[PDB]
């Protein structure tokens, strides 16, 4: 009741890597804890993982003597009762500025009600199919992300080539304003004079900057609109990679659970290598 | 690319317009290669059928202004420069008057074609800090300048030709023995003017004789200040006083059983090369507070309207904003949430509140935020995906905290990341304005919040206030490997006992781990014990500049450290990691940045890797800013060795666009369509001077010469790379080698091999020092910008796929290394490869590098083996010893029984000793791999992926313990042996 085996605990996970550790405590609230095996592999160490204040505390269970405990007063039987004495109380008493009353435990066999079939064949179908369908779903999802940024690449040079248009037409329109002011003086003079051949040249080639900085005008505008439509397609791009990012994810660890819930019932992974 | 926008091919006539200043138009047909002096002259005689002339008065005081590709008016004063090449956006080209320096301006051409970007693009950044730091790191680029000229032209030469020695005066007993009586023999060749004969020396000195005396002592077999010694071929000098083996190749030839050959050299020669150092500062360079430890209220943020978020409405449910305080990678107090709100109308007029007092801010803190979508579906499941991110500096670079409304750009979510935040990321708003954007409002105190200076916390701190038998403790904590887990007891145990760490400077950055930092009390101590600690290696040091130390003062500290010991030899060794740890830096004004401008300005093949190192991460644009205000600066005082690295962009530019014709256009031919193609688009004149005559980017000691259209083919692996092959243009080529082969690549990621190619250096550096002999052949690679580098060729090396199908079994390897070297030389070639292949067995392993097969490992016909085309590495314990059945035959001499022979035995000895050799420095790998996090390596995300690295090391075994798990793993990958 009060004090079983270790090895009965919900919070016990046995020998985990650092690595799998915080992943399971990964945005977890306050108070969260889970017992396990340290890195050291010495018998007798059981490191208490903790989160408080959004870090990931580390503790270490201390065995002396056939008891356990933080400080060197071993003054437990084992480690249940030891954590069991801090599961109703705060670690202020450990330490003054460690508060925390190990609230939520990390139990072990939460996730084992997840999967079904408990039967190797019926298992081993459903990781088979459930690999098709996530190798399938991030085949999908990468193809997105290069055309996503290969798009973005096109993108950054449409707009600086509308960038330079605005520099282009406004040496254009700027020297119309010029080419107009300094047709001024000698106008008069023109006029004064019967001279045909130098109004139709003046003309003619004036007209011939209206019609070419009317055509950069053009060129621009359609480049603009190329823009808008390449911009759109981008933000659609976009929201296909948002909406397929959260299930493939769900899938990969669910394929993940599957696959060390076979492995960890004594099964050799070589029939499920080629069962993929 | 190409000459004109969009269409890349030239037209060798077009039809180009220009504007004259009177408002005239004229239409002209010049020449592709034509230059813009002669363009000039013809256009002016050609305006007299036209209305006005009266208003030129001249031929000169125009410059040729017009638009170029980059969305910049350039000025083109430099008239020589041909019309083909200055990248010209549309036909055109208006008359103006000259305006502006003209001398300053060409500068600013030169600059930007290298950098890659206009100069003006900085100038038109109206960000305080940007402005700033412009005009205040040209203090370090003028120190610079000035230490190069001090003494003479000498210290000219040694700017541009640093002697390459190494930080180990003394040679390794192993290749001490290697010297008869410690004397090396070298050949000196001089040549005499008159018909430019060569000349012969047979000179037996000792080996540790600077060249003062080796040029001396030759002079008496003949038969002062002059006779400067050359290494004959590439371009590598022996000017500065070291001891004859002290340089990396005296050195070489030595532990390779090689006479060094050397050229003697007249010194008022080499003095006429060296050009003057004409740096002019730039037009930019001429041009009450409440302290925040009184301000008592908690730190409050409020959230605003999100611009947009691309979320379908009814794939996500609700979206939230999820922020939090971090300090490196650590919170400050637990992440706080916005009420979720439908991605329809993302409001959130809230305000956040925080557990961390505004006094106990640190000064490197930072407000993490992100825009999450929680799905909220499938019956009893919550998941949150990331839709983007964006981190806040809480003091802007004047120590300020920041007030007011703020408007920040979020991010696109990094491939292959899960985490709600990024704390790893840098801290800045998004450059591209048409990304999510999220509006923020910080509360005003009525005044601006300054952090305290040193003063102030000095008196905070100390003013809160024999030997221990227990200091082993402190000593076994020293050891341990930075990524080692540290249980609360030792936090609370190492604080303690802080005052008596000092005595243990190895325990700094295990201290600093240890104090709590938000909490101005304990960080006001700590300031303390920095101030006035020990001097540290900078092995050590340099793990103080990565993202789990950003404090200012502990930065600013170990920067001190490789000022004082980080010599040349080191730097450029470590220099790859340096660089990334730039985007570390809270703000542009560092002092790693004026230490590493300092070395790039102050040595000539620092600068050369500096300059690259850099410009190839100009394409991401998180740093695409911060590097290219280091490279403007740099560029500016660089010297004249922006012509040549102008020459190397412009000729590495070439490739590229060909590069990409093959792999885009010509990809669906045959083999000899594509070559006949290659060999088409190389003759031409623009093509052909482009590529020669310009130093090789892998080693700037060696200059490329003329090309050699007939021995460049297209390599068939890969995707299409590009196999050229150059010439030497120096007379002393035969000596060296007589062409350099470089292997272009334009496709596949070359910073993972990068980075391979120099863990390996390093390993083997560890292990000949030791005493192993334990030959490796680490090839040059280098990465030029986007999946893009080259790759150097080693001679006279053939693939083992190569000599079965041309040997054509199991005894084909050992045969055809028996046919090659026959005699007395099959022994030593035979324990060659034995060195060589356990050296492999052993890196390959501890690296986890991807699966090796017949078609990446390479065998010399001196029996020597290497490994090329480095995949992936701890990613793609659970990897086995590489060893083959086709190499223990020749391990074993040919013998058949390898399994418990002699020779084997002796092979797994020397596999154990280098293995142990390794462990022994875990410290100084993990540490690289720990600068690199944020490098962008797929594989090399956090510091979960440096996990495979302590767990192929065995480090919280047993030195004894880990021994016999690497026997395991060498015993099941062979089934037994
Ligand atoms: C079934 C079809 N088979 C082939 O067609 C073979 C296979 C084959 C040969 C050789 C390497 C190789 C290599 C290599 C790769 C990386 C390296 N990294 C560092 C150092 N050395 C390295 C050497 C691979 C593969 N021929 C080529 O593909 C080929 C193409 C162009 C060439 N052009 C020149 C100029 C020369 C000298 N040979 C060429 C060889």
């Amino acid at each position: 009741n009060n004090n079983m085996s270790l090895q009965d605990a919900e919070w016990y996970w046995g020998d985990i890597s650092r690595e799998e550790v915080n992943e399971k405590l990964r945005d977890t609230a306050d108070g969260t804890f889970l017992v396990r095996d340290a890195s050291t592999k010495m018998h007798g160490d059981y490191t208490l993982t903790l989160r408080k204040g959004g870090n990931n505390k580390l503790i270490k269970i201390f065995h002396r003597d056939g008891k356990y405990g933080f400080s060197d007063p071993l003054t437990f039987s084992s480690v249940v009762e030891l954590i069991n004495h801090y599961r109703n109380e705060s670690l202020a008493q450990y330490n003054p500025k460690l508060d925390v009353k190990l609230l939520y435990p990390v139990s072990k066999y939460q996730q084992d009600q997840v999967v079904k079939e408990d039967n190797i064949e019926a298992v081993g179908k459903k990781l088979h199919e459930y690999n098709t369908q996530f190798q399938e779903k991030s085949r999908e999802y990468d193809r997105l992300y290069e055309e996503y940024t290969r798009t973005s690449q096109e993108i950054q040079m449409k707009r600086t080539a509308i960038e330079a248009f605005n520099e282009t037409i406004k040496i254009f329109e700027e020297q119309c304003q010029t080419q107009e002011r300094y047709s001024k003086e000698y106008i008069e003079k023109f006029k004064r004079e019967g001279n045909e051949k130098e109004i139709q040249r003046i003309m003619h080639n004036y007209d011939k900057l209206k019609s070419r900085i009317s055509e950069i005008i053009d060129s621009r505008r359609r480049l603009e609109e190329d823009l808008k439509k390449q911009a759109a397609e981008y933000r659609e791009i976009d929201k296909r990679m948002n909406s397929i990012k959260p299930d493939l994810i769900q899938l990969r660890k669910t394929r993940d659970q599957y696959l060390m819930w076979l492995t960890q019932k004594g099964v050799r992974q070589k029939k499920l290598n080629e069962w993929l | 690319s190409g000459e004109l926008w969009g269409i890349h091919l030239m037209p060798p006539r077009i039809l180009v317009e220009c504007l004259l200043p009177n408002g005239m138009i004229v239409t002209l047909e010049c020449l592709r290669e034509a230059t813009l002096i002669t363009i000039k002259h013809e256009l002016f005689k050609e305006a007299r059928k036209y209305p006005l002339h009266q208003l030129l008065q001249d031929e000169s005081s125009y410059i040729f202004v017009s638009v170029t590709q980059e969305a910049e008016r350039e000025e083109f004063f430099d008239e020589t420069r041909r019309l083909c090449d200055l990248r010209l956006f549309q036909p055109f080209l208006k008359v103006i008057e000259p305006v502006g320096n003209r001398e300053e301006k060409i500068l600013n051409r030169e600059i930007g074609f290298a950098i890659g970007m206009p100069v003006c693009e900085f100038d038109m950044v109206k960000d305080p800090e940007v402005q700033d730091f412009r005009r205040n790191i040209l203090n370090v680029c003028k120190e610079a300048v000035d230490l190069r000229d001090l003494n003479s032209p000498h210290s000219r030469a040694m700017y541009v030709y640093p002697p390459n020695v190494e930080s180990s005066p003394e040679l390794p007993k192993h290749i001490y023995n290697k010297l008869d009586k410690g004397q090396i023999i070298v050949v000196i060749w001089v040549i005499v003017s008159p018909n430019n004969d060569k000349q012969k020396y047979t000179l037996k000195i000792n080996h540790d004789c600077v060249p003062e005396q080796v040029i001396a002592e030759a002079i008496r077999k003949k038969t002062q200040g002059k006779y400067i010694l050359k290494v004959c071929g590439c371009d590598e000098y022996f000017l500065e006083k070291y001891p004859l083996s002290q340089y990396k190749y005296i050195r070489s030839c030595i532990m390779l059983g090689r006479m060094p050959n050397l050229m003697l050299m007249a010194k008022e020669s080499l003095y006429s090369q060296l050009p003057m150092d004409c740096f002019t500062m730039p037009s930019y360079s001429r041009r009450s507070t409440k302290s925040l430890w009184v301000i008592n209220s908690a730190l409050r943020i409020k959230i605003l309207c999100a611009t947009y978020v691309n979320v379908n409405i009814r794939d996500i449910d609700k979206i939230y904003v999820r922020t939090g305080i971090y300090h490196g990678g650590e919170p400050l107090c637990d992440n706080v949430n916005t009420q979720r709100v439908p991605c329809s109308n993302p409001r959130w007029n809230e305000w956040l509140n925080y557990d961390i007092y505004i006094p106990d801010l640190p000064r490197a803190a930072r407000l993490c935020l992100s825009i999450c979508s929680v799905k909220g579906r499938k019956g009893a499941k919550e998941e949150h995906c990331p839709l983007a991110w964006g981190n806040i500096n809480l003091f802007d670079y004047t120590d300020t905290l920041v007030s007011g409304k703020m408007a920040l750009n979020l991010w696109p979510v990094p491939h292959g990341l899960e985490d709600l935040l990024n704390p790893i990321g840098v801290t800045g708003s998004n450059p591209n304005k048409e990304t999510p954007c999220l509006e923020l409002e910080f509360d005003w105190f009525s005044s601006v919040v300054k952090f305290p200076d040193m003063s102030v916390i000095e008196e905070h701190a100390n003013w809160s206030v024999l030997r221990e038998n227990d200091k082993e403790q402190l000593k076994a904590i020293s050891t341990r490997d930075p990524l080692s887990e540290i249980t609360e007891q030792e936090k609370d145990f190492l604080w303690s006992h802080r005052h008596y760490c000092v005595t243990i400077p190895e325990i700094l950055p295990k201290l600093l781990l240890s104090v709590k930092w938000n909490s101005r009390d304990e960080v006001a101590q700590m300031y303390c014990l920095v101030k006035d600690w020990p001097p540290i290696k900078p092995e050590q040091a340099m793990e103080l500049l990565d993202c789990n130390y950003p404090d200012p003062m502990v930065r600013g500290f170990a920067v001190r450290c490789l000022e004082k010991y980080l010599t040349d030899d080191k730097l450029s060794q470590y220099l790859i990691q340096l660089v990334q740890v730039l985007k570390y830096e809270q703000y542009l004004d560092n002092l790693l940045v004026r230490f590493l401008l300092k070395k790039a300005l102050t040595n000539q093949r620092i600068g050369h890797f500096f300059f690259w190192h850099l410009k190839s991460e100009m394409h991401n644009k998180t740093v695409s800013q911060r590097f290219g205000l280091l490279l403007e600066s740099y560029c500016r005082a660089c010297g004249m060795y922006l012509k040549h690295l102008n020459r190397q962009v412009e000729a590495m530019e070439k490739l590229i666009n060909l590069t990409d014709i093959l792999k885009q256009e010509k990809k669906d031919e045959t083999q000899k369509v594509q070559m006949k193609f290659l060999v088409e688009q190389m003759r031409r004149p623009d093509f052909m001077d482009a590529l020669q005559g310009f130093l090789s980017p892998l080693n700037p000691a060696h200059q490329l010469g003329n090309l050699r259209l007939e021995e460049c083919r297209i390599m068939s692996s890969a995707k299409r790379p590009l196999w050229l092959n150059w010439e030497n243009p120096d007379i002393m080529s035969e000596l060296l080698f007589q062409n350099n082969e470089i292997i272009f690549k334009n496709g596949d990621d070359l910073r993972q091999d990068m980075l391979t190619l120099q863990i390996i250096r390093i390993m083997e550096n560890i292990w000949q020092n030791q005493g192993l002999d334990l030959r490796m052949l680490p090839y040059g690679c280098l990465s030029i910008g986007d999946c893009v580098g080259l790759i150097e060729v080693v001679r006279n090396s053939h693939t083992i796929m190569q000599i079965q199908c041309k040997g054509g079994n199991s005894h084909t390897l050992h045969q055809w290394l028996k046919d090659k070297n026959k005699g007395e030389i099959y022994d030593a070639a035979i324990d060659l490869f034995t060195r060589s292949c356990a050296g492999y067995c052993v890196a390959t392993f501890i690296l986890g590098i991807g699966d090796r097969h017949n078609s990446n490992i390479m065998v010399k016909d001196d029996g020597q083996l290497f490994h090329i085309d480095f995949g992936h590495f701890l990613d793609h314990e659970r990897v086995p010893f590489v060893l083959t059945q086709d190499f223990l035959i020749v391990i074993s001499k040919g013998a058949q029984e390898c399994t418990k022979t002699r020779e084997f035995e002796r092979f797994q000895e020397m596999c154990y000793k280098a293995y142990l050799a390794i462990r022994q420095h875990a410290n100084l790998f993990i540490n690289l791999f720990s600068m690199m996090l944020g490098s962008g390596m797929p594989e090399l995300q956090s510091f979960d992926d440096i996990a495979y690295i302590r767990k192929t090391l065995a480090l919280d075994k047993t030195e004894q313990e880990a021994l016999e798990y690497f026997m395991k793993q060498m015993n099941d990958a062979h089934h037994g042996g």
